RNA sequence: GGGGAGGUUUGGCACCUCGAUGUCGGCUCGUCGCAUCCUGGGGCUGAAGAAGGUCCCAAGGGUUGGGCUGUUCGCCCAUUAAAGCGGCACGCGAGCUGGGUUCAGAACGUCGUGAGACAGUUCGGUCUCUAUCCGCCACGGGCGCAGGAGGCUUGAGGGGGGCUCUUCCUAGUACGAGAGGACCGGAAGGGACGCACCUCUGGUUUCCCAGCUGUCCCUCCAGGGGCAUAAGCUGGGUAGCCAUGUGCGGAAGGGAUAACCGCUGAAAGCAUCUAAGCGGGAAGCCCGCCCCAAGAUGAGGCCUCCCACGGCGUCAAGCCGGUAAGGACCCGGGAAGACUACCCGGUGGAUGGGCCGGGGGUGUAAGCGCCGCGAGGCGUUGAGCCGACCGGUCCCAAUCGUCCGAGGUCU
RNA sequence: ACCGGAGCGCUGUCUCGGCGAGGGACCCGGUGAAAUUGAACUGGCCGUGAAGAUGCGGCCUACCCGUGGCAGGACGAAAAGA
RNA sequence: GUGCAAGAGCACUCAGGCGCGCGGGAGAACCCUCGCCAAGGAACUCUGCAAGUUGGCCCCGUAACUUCGGGAGAAGGGGUGC
RNA sequence: CAGUGGAGGCCCGAACCGGUGGGGGAUGCAAACCCCUCGGAUGAGCUGGGGCUAGGAGUGAAAAGCUAACCGAGCCCGGAGA
RNA sequence: GGUGAAAAGAACCCCGGGAGGGGAGUGAAAUAGAGCCUGAAACCGUGGGCUUACAAGCAGUCACGGCCCCGCAAGGGGUUGU
């Protein structure tokens, strides 16, 4: 479950390394954001002269979580860290090649751009 | 509320535990022990396990009962006289009887734990 | 002595009233097989003994 | 009415026996009936079993594996209709029931911490190839 | 207006076609009609359904005559079902086809004298900076000289749960007539053993 | 330039209170007003559409998280359908806090010869276990209910709930130069909230299992106990209770209305929604759903069971005892519970305890054999131990027994 | 152990509470206080009155008596207002 | 007395002494004291108040600044049993 | 420079002295206490016993602090029925 | 501060561990029996009469009625339903 102060790992090559969440984008008052949810977030650290710098407020989409996601088929799935990818207002990834696994949930959300670039769509 | 669970007990743990042990010791030393109704009902089930266990024989079962009762001689007596007497009597190796007396001073209801015979 | 304090002396009437359900209730006893003596149900008894 | 158990168990005809034994601390890959865009496929999942959560029916179990630098864990209902074929791959010394401690030290130390249960290994390969020859003739 | 008594037997999940489904299992044994009340004899329409078998000795009551008045094995319990005059002499799980949605009444679990936080999911107080006296308290409860009293129905701590609770629109899943079983969409009031009634919902 | 409403601001007056009516903020808990921030309805538009403007109707519900400050307020970040304004002693300190201010300490600026002083500033600085009454939440005992008793009920009356968005289909159609982009009707997903539940996910699980240190002891070795908390520490855990987990709810629908739209239609040959009359029309009103509920003393209904008088008061109202149906005590006990109440059982019995089996947890007891100098390893072994769950079995325990309870007024 | 600003670590401070242990609370037996106290047979609303009424007016509601619990009122107690 | 780098520290324990002059149950809310917690990790709040983190020894290693003594246990890291 | 040496209102830490912060306690165990935490810990150190200084007076690393549980002038009689 | 004129201060029996009672006995008197003359009031209690579980109150007053009580009646006492 991601929330306001939560730090996320960056799954893509956008140049950012870690972004703290800023606001979970959803209802007028959504408490948490899980896989496939888009969030506003400040960049808290980034590679030198990347595409996006520190302090840049950006939109991003959760791809991995530490809290396990329940599947309709009774199955479940859990990662080692909370990660996310930076996106456009067009809702498309600012970066290219996005490394590290992702949840199948991203598919039913319209993020096939990501699942395509993603190596392990688990 | 959460009494959806097995039995009840006073004191803390190490205390109440040593309590069950200490009653059992006496109870296997005298066969007939008078005590408060509650203490009795709980002690009832505790001893029955010790008997049915002594009903076995292997030194494992012996050493097992050695954890609660500490006197080697008392447990010796258990595996010799006590257990056989209760041969073939699966379960209910002990009895509890409500006494009509009430301890003066605290007004506690008394009862009796008898090794059945 | 502190915060909560009785605002008025409770009248003797209102006092006694509260002690309405205060009254005791007699013990329950039954004749035994042994003596004609009265034992409380589900019990042994001195000067009477028992069986089994 | 004195059947509260059997009754719940009656509903349990959804059971399955095709599935092999497997105790925590030994890698295992399951083929899972995953649905793609709209079609169906069988995604494989190779990894160590960390937890088996017995509870009669609906007894689940979980599997953890490294996947491109990231650790992943999947929980599977044992009698899940979606589990195509669960294939063992290697068995090892448990010495413990639930073993998450592997989350803290995923490395070559995990290997030297989870030996190889030669006991079950022998019984496996033996009863496998030996029972083959008996079914043949 | 279908209806039928039963007991919550337990709950586990089954697999629909290819997705898992948490379902509760109710047991609505054969319920013998004991008295049909018409607008003539009473003032409404309804049926008295009996339930579990009974030791004829325990029912020495005048109930024996009520049972005889309809000639039925002494049941243990019996409740009415409004606006519902069936057929035959007994209702069964046969009344419910899988897919039909039902309302299940039941008696919630007994929590006794429960705190306000427990009961009304209040907020209580701060665990740190404040006084270690109001950690789980309701805090304020009114105003000043006006109204100078406390609103009837103010949420406060007290006996809670263990009451008539009806959950609704639960879809009936596979129903086994072979054993008088009845599966539902899981959440249903009461403990595993409580008498529950199962009616027809209101979707329209 | 003129008339007024409100009683949230600043203030005037000095009326209760100085043998005390605790002050600002915050928290907790709210509730009410409507002059409506959002959602619903509607008129006009300099309303093409979408978006918006102003005015009318309407509280049902809703009305986010954070940075700065003691702040209220305000500014700002990110979002929203919207982030409404007031009252309730600027609601709430016998509910909490005590950051602000109004005790003593100390300091800066400033004023005073001075001691000191300053709605100027700065650091520090005791917020009082026990509720008698009203009120309130819960739970009982009494009596009543025109005969007594068991079960099942009606529902006057009251309470709960009442929110909302996004995408898609209609259709890229109407409208439009283009960009944009609908009414109406239909589908799917979601936020917060509420009720219930433990399958699942995830907690706890105080002794269920295992490992480990120090030490003291049983019995020298092995094995085991005590203590290191009120578990010594550690790894792990059923049932129960739970949310982070699952289900389901807000309706639909009927009826009457608000603003407003309209039919027929005079008064007043025309004209008018009105004066007689009628139709349409809200997230709102009534009902419908869900909960309580006959102390509804206006004590309701149904079904069934028991039913004369045995002795005093001359009509009349009553009193004493044995009883009936039936009830209570007493006991074993419960996802019932502070107590009491409630429900099940009490030998014609499985209610509890034990025991057996199953589920579950732990994860290969001990002893012996074997390999190694040794610490240890391997085998017998998924062994041993094993709460609470699902059942079974009279081994123990619910023995025996007692008390109460009508005899039914009159027209 | 002075007063301010920041960051890393770690956290039930918080989102947001949950379960558990023990000592009280609660029931039974023994002992048994206190401040306070005009007398009380001490309900709601809207008026009203020395201007914030259980006690006046009008209306509404309400069988008698307890136990556990909450603090809104009794301008609650306390101290002849600093 | 044993153990832990040392010790009058800590844990257990001799000799010696004691279980604190009301008990018996039950296993509500609430209070105290204490244990644990998914995800998040100061969002709490006047303030990280409180709590948690870290902790002993041995080795490696250590900055600005300095009044050359300090800053230093800086910091960061490795080892620890049989 | 190495060795020896063992300085210090030096460091860490019990006893002992003290009272940072928090919680509890508030008709208390207690007219200042308890728990956790925290300062000093060879010194301007702590402490036993014997002595001296007092009411406009004494003491005071200075708070108008202390001078027998309330000190901007102790307590007890007395002027005094101010 | 106070038995009584005098101690004549209650032998003996009964219940009880005792305390205290019950008879007996002294005395004019023993509710003059020993911290004992008289023995008021608040306050606690037992028995009897009237009364009370649809009711709203500074507790009274005025009226009528009912029940009990002194008198033959007329009258008066007590209680309280409206
Ligand atoms: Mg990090
Ligand atoms: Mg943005
Ligand atoms: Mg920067
Ligand atoms: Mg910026
Ligand atoms: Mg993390
Ligand atoms: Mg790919
Ligand atoms: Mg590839
Ligand atoms: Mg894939
Ligand atoms: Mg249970
Ligand atoms: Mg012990
Ligand atoms: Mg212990
Ligand atoms: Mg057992
Ligand atoms: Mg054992
Ligand atoms: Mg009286
Ligand atoms: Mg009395
Ligand atoms: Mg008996
Ligand atoms: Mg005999
Ligand atoms: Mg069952
Ligand atoms: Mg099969
Ligand atoms: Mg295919
Ligand atoms: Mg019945
Ligand atoms: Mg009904
Ligand atoms: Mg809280
Ligand atoms: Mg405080
Ligand atoms: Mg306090
Ligand atoms: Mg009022
Ligand atoms: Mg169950
Ligand atoms: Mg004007
Ligand atoms: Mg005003
Ligand atoms: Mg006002
Ligand atoms: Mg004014
Ligand atoms: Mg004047
Ligand atoms: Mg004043
Ligand atoms: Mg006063
Ligand atoms: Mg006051
Ligand atoms: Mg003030
Ligand atoms: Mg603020
Ligand atoms: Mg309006
Ligand atoms: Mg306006
Ligand atoms: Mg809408
Ligand atoms: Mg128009
Ligand atoms: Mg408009
Ligand atoms: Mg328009
Ligand atoms: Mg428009
Ligand atoms: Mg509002
Ligand atoms: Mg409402
Ligand atoms: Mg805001
Ligand atoms: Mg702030
Ligand atoms: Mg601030
Ligand atoms: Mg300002
Ligand atoms: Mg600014
Ligand atoms: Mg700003
Ligand atoms: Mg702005
Ligand atoms: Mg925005
Ligand atoms: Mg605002
Ligand atoms: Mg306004
Ligand atoms: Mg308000
Ligand atoms: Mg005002
Ligand atoms: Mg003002
Ligand atoms: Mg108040
Ligand atoms: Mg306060
Ligand atoms: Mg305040
Ligand atoms: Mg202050
Ligand atoms: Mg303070
Ligand atoms: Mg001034
Ligand atoms: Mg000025
Ligand atoms: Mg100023
Ligand atoms: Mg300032
Ligand atoms: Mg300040
Ligand atoms: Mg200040
Ligand atoms: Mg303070
Ligand atoms: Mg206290
Ligand atoms: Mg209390
Ligand atoms: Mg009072
Ligand atoms: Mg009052
Ligand atoms: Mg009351
Ligand atoms: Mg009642
Ligand atoms: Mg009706
Ligand atoms: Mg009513
Ligand atoms: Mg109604
Ligand atoms: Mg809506
Ligand atoms: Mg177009
Ligand atoms: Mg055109
Ligand atoms: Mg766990
Ligand atoms: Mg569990
Ligand atoms: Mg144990
Ligand atoms: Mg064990
Ligand atoms: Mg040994
Ligand atoms: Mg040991
Ligand atoms: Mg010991
Ligand atoms: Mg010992
Ligand atoms: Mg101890
Ligand atoms: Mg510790
Ligand atoms: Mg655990
Ligand atoms: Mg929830
Ligand atoms: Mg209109
Ligand atoms: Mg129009
Ligand atoms: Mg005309
Ligand atoms: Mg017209
Ligand atoms: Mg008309
Ligand atoms: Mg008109
Ligand atoms: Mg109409
Ligand atoms: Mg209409
Ligand atoms: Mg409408
Ligand atoms: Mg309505
Ligand atoms: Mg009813
Ligand atoms: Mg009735
Ligand atoms: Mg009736
Ligand atoms: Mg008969
Ligand atoms: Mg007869
Ligand atoms: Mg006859
Ligand atoms: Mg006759
Ligand atoms: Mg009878
Ligand atoms: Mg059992
Ligand atoms: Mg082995
Ligand atoms: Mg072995
Ligand atoms: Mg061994
Ligand atoms: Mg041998
Ligand atoms: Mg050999
Ligand atoms: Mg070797
Ligand atoms: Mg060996
Ligand atoms: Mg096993
Ligand atoms: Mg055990
Ligand atoms: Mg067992
Ligand atoms: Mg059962
Ligand atoms: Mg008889
Ligand atoms: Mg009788
Ligand atoms: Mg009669
Ligand atoms: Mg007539
Ligand atoms: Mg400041
Ligand atoms: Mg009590
Ligand atoms: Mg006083
Ligand atoms: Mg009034
Ligand atoms: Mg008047
Ligand atoms: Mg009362
Ligand atoms: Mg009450
Ligand atoms: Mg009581
Ligand atoms: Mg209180
Ligand atoms: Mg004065
Ligand atoms: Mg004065
Ligand atoms: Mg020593
Ligand atoms: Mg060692
Ligand atoms: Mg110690
Ligand atoms: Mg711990
Ligand atoms: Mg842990
Ligand atoms: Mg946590
Ligand atoms: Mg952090
Ligand atoms: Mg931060
Ligand atoms: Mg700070
Ligand atoms: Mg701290
Ligand atoms: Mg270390
Ligand atoms: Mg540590
Ligand atoms: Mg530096
Ligand atoms: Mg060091
Ligand atoms: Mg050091
Ligand atoms: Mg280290
Ligand atoms: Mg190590
Ligand atoms: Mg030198
Ligand atoms: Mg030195
Ligand atoms: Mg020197
Ligand atoms: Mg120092
Ligand atoms: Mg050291
Ligand atoms: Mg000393
Ligand atoms: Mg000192
Ligand atoms: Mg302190
Ligand atoms: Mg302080
Ligand atoms: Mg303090
Ligand atoms: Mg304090
Ligand atoms: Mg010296
Ligand atoms: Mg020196
Ligand atoms: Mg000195
Ligand atoms: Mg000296
Ligand atoms: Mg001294
Ligand atoms: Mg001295
Ligand atoms: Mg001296
Ligand atoms: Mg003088
Ligand atoms: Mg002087
Ligand atoms: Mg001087
Ligand atoms: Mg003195
Ligand atoms: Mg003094
Ligand atoms: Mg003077
Ligand atoms: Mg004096
Ligand atoms: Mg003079
Ligand atoms: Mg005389
Ligand atoms: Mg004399
Ligand atoms: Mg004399
Ligand atoms: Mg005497
Ligand atoms: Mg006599
Ligand atoms: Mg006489
Ligand atoms: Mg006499
Ligand atoms: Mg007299
Ligand atoms: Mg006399
Ligand atoms: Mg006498
Ligand atoms: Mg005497
Ligand atoms: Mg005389
Ligand atoms: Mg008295
Ligand atoms: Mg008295
Ligand atoms: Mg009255
Ligand atoms: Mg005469
Ligand atoms: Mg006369």
């Amino acid at each position: 479950m991601i929330q306001p102060q939560t730090y996320l790992e960056v799954a893509d090559n956008t140049g950012a390394r870690k972004i703290m969440c800023i606001r979970v984008l959803k209802g007028s008052n959504a408490k948490y954001a899980t896989v496939g949810d888009v969030i506003v977030a400040s960049v808290k650290e980034a590679i030198p002269r990347g595409a996006v710098k520190e302090g840049d407020v950006v939109k991003a989409v959760v791809v991995r979580t530490k809290k396990e996601v329940k599947r309709p088929d009774g199955s479940a799935i859990r990662f080692d860290d909370n990660a996310a990818v930076i996106i456009n207002n067009q809702l498309e990834p600012r970066g290219t090649r996005v490394f590290g696994p992702v949840a199948r949930e991203l598919r039913e959300k319209g993020f096939m751009k990501i699942v395509s670039l993603a190596p392990e769509v688990l | 509320r959460h009494l959806k669970s097995g039995r009840k007990l006073n004191r803390h743990s190490s205390h109440r535990l040593a309590l069950y042990r200490n009653q059992a010791k006496s109870l296997l030393t005298h066969g007939r022990i008078t005590t408060t109704v509650p203490k009795a009902k709980e002690l009832r089930g505790f001893v029955d396990h010790l008997i049915h266990l002594a009903k076995r024989g292997d030194l494992h079962a012996r050493r097992l009962v050695l954890r609660d009762l500490q006197d080697v001689k008392l447990v010796r007596k258990l595996f010799d006289e006590i257990a056989p007497r209760y041969r073939d009597r699966q379960g209910g190796y002990t009895r509890v009887l409500k006494l009509a007396e009430r301890r003066r001073g605290d007004g506690a209801p008394l009862a009796l734990v008898e090794l059945v015979e | 002595a502190k915060h909560p304090v009785p605002k008025k002396k409770t009248s003797k009437a209102r006092r006694d009233a509260r002690r309405s359900h205060h009254a005791l209730t007699p013990p329950i006893l039954v004749p035994c097989p042994e003596c004609k003596a009265m034992k409380p149900p589900h019990t042994v008894c001195p000067e009477c003994g028992y069986y089994a | 009415m004195n059947r509260g158990a059997l009754i719940k168990l009656v509903e349990s005809r959804y059971v399955r026996t095709d599935l092999p034994e497997f105790r925590p601390g030994d890698t295992v890959r399951v083929s899972y009936k995953v649905k793609e865009g709209n079609r169906t496929r069988i995604q494989d999942f190779e990894g160590i079993v960390i937890r088996i959560r017995r509870n009669g029916f609906n007894t689940t179990f979980t599997v953890r594996k490294v996947s491109y630098g990231v650790g992943v864990e999947r929980i599977f209902p044992l009698h899940s209709p979606l589990i195509q074929k669960i294939d063992i791959v290697q068995r090892g010394r448990a010495r413990r029931a639930k073993l998450y401690f592997i989350r803290n030290l995923s490395d070559r130390e995990i290997r030297r911490k989870l030996r190889a249960d030669r006991k079950r290994i022998d019984k496996d390969r033996a009863a496998e190839r030996a029972a083959k020859e008996e079914v043949q003739k | 207006m279908k209806g039928i008594l039963g007991v919550k037997v337990g709950m586990t999940r089954i697999f629909r076609d290819d997705r898992a489904v948490p379902v509760t299992v109710i047991l609505a044994g054969p319920c013998p009609v004991v008295q049909r009340r018409t607008p003539e004899k009473d003032g409404y329409t309804a049926v008295q359904l009996g339930f579990l078998p009974q030791n004829p000795k325990r029912v020495n009551r005048p109930l024996k005559g009520h049972f005889a008045k309809a000639g039925v094995e002494p049941v243990r319990i019996l409740r009415e079902i409004r606006d519902f005059n069936p057929e035959g002499d007994t209702v069964t799980v046969e009344i419910f086809k899988p897919g039909e949605r039902v309302d299940v009444t039941g008696t919630s679990k007994g929590r006794g004298f429960a705190g306000v936080m427990k009961r009304w999911n209040f907020a209580g107080g701060p665990d740190s900076h404040g006084a270690h006296k109001i950690h789980r308290h309701p805090g304020s409860i009114g105003n000043r000289k006006t109204p100078g009293r406390v609103y009837k129905g103010k949420k406060m701590a007290g006996h809670y749960g263990a009451e008539r609770v009806t959950v609704m629109n639960l879809e009936v899943v596979d129903v086994i007539p072979e054993e008088n079983l009845l599966l539902v969409k899981g959440a249903v009031p009461g403990p595993n053993g409580g008498l529950v009634i199962v009616r027809e919902t209101k979707k329209a």
